[PDB]
């Protein structure tokens, strides 16, 4: 299960 | 000991199209899911049999979220290009890794999340999963951004909840492939030179996981200093290989013993060349 | 920028025997950036239909790939791996030594 969102850098 | 990891790589290629985005999930050393923006029809795809049983809702949700990651990362590529005032014509690489480690009791021992830009550490979530470490003055902008949004809270929630829970599920579903401990097949090879010296090569084959220790003993002493050790490599069938070689004086082969240590092993074994 | 030249290993999946078809592997790792060219050669002859695992990367961020293809060892047949990368002024060739 991948984490829902990627971080906004 | 077990772990689950997800990795991603966003690679810009000005003049050759939109940045390529690949994402993949691993359980220990086994890849089980893969997404590639260069695919005819981008989507999260299975890479291990034990994840193929997940229903359409799972794949639909994984693919949707991963497509979102790709869009966020393409945007990241270009925020960082700005941060470093880099040329619009230049190519760059943004890598990500997130994961949870489970101890031998099965509960979380550690989680992460880190980023690298052009092969250099950029931003990392600290062990306490509540703070961040920026590698430079650009990353400090990202760090301040994450802190202001209290995002660590959400990353920690995933690492402590979802990550652990699903790792436990995959471990059970792919129990035969994942919770297995092949021991390596071992043997030593002899390679003479004429009267003076011979190379003894200690082989470790068909083992899993990749973690292994190989060491040479001469009457009970490590030789590390003069031992050539190759990087552990994949056989191609789901197992790994590795060898350690040592040049010894001809006639004293029997004085050397190889020490192999692998989890599938019930007791560290000791090999000695057969004449 | 960071530049890491590829580490290369050429080996077979199972012990070399002359006559038995086996698997010729060329493990390329520790490189960056990710762009890379890899060919498996047979007596200098570029082998077709060669496959490769999915592009991935290690904990240290360096990339790695595994190129492979079925083959049959021979006392006369020389197998090697040709690799080109931005870090290389010219393509690099590593010959398959059944003893390594
Ligand atoms: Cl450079
Ligand atoms: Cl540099
Ligand atoms: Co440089």
């Amino acid at each position: 299960r991948i984490i829902p969102r990627h971080l906004q850098l | 000991s077990h772990s689950m990891r997800y990795f991603s790589a966003a690679v810009s290629r000005p003049g050759r199209g939109e940045p390529r985005f690949i994402a993949m999930g691993y359980v220990d050393d086994t890849q089980f899911v893969r997404f590639d923006s260069d695919s005819a029809s981008p989507r999260m795809e299975p890479r291990a049999p034990w994840v193929e049983q997940e229903g359409p809702e799972y794949w639909e949700e994984e693919t949707r979220n991963t497509k979102a990651h790709a869009q966020t990362d393409r945007m990241n590529l270009q925020t960082l290009r700005g941060y470093y005032n880099q040329s619009e014509a230049s190519s760059h690489t943004l890598q990500w890794m997130i994961g949870c480690d489970l101890g031998s009791d099965g509960r979380l021992i550690r989680g992460y999340e880190r980023y690298a830009y052009d092969g250099k550490d950029y931003l990392a979530l600290n062990e306490d999963l509540r703070s961040w470490t920026a590698a430079d003055t650009a990353a400090q902008i990202s760090k301040r951004k994450c802190e202001a949004a209290n995002v660590a809270e959400q990353r920690r929630a995933y690492l402590e909840g979802t990550c652990v829970e699903w790792l436990h599920r995959y471990l059970e579903n792919g129990k035969e492939m994942l919770q297995r401990a092949d021991p390596p097949k071992t043997h030593v090879t002899h390679h003479p030179v004429f009267d003076y010296e011979a190379t003894l090569r200690c082989w470790a084959l068909g083992f899993y996981p990749a973690e292994i220790i190989l060491t040479w003993q001469r009457d009970g002493e490590d030789q590390t200093q003069d031992v050539e050790l190759v990087e552990t490599r994949p056989a191609g069938d789901g197992t790994f290989q590795k060898w350690a070689a040592v040049v010894v004086p001809s006639g004293e082969e029997q004085r050397y013993t190889c020490h192999v240590q692998h989890e599938g092993l019930p007791e560290p074994l000791m090999l000695r060349w057969k004449q | 920028m960071i530049q890491r030249t590829p580490k290369i290993q050429v080996y077979s999946r199972h012990p070399a025997e002359n006559g038995k078809s086996n698997f010729l592997n060329c493990y390329v790792s520790g490189f960056h950036p990710s762009d890379i060219e890899v060919d498996l050669l047979k007596n200098g002859e570029r082998i077709e239909k060669v496959e490769h695992s999915d592009l991935s990367f290690s904990k240290d961020w360096s990339f790695y790939l595994l190129y492979y293809t079925e083959f049959t060892p021979t006392e006369k047949d020389e197998y090697a791996c040709r690799v080109n990368h931005v870090t290389l002024s010219q393509p690099k060739i590593v010959k398959w030594d059944r003893d390594m």
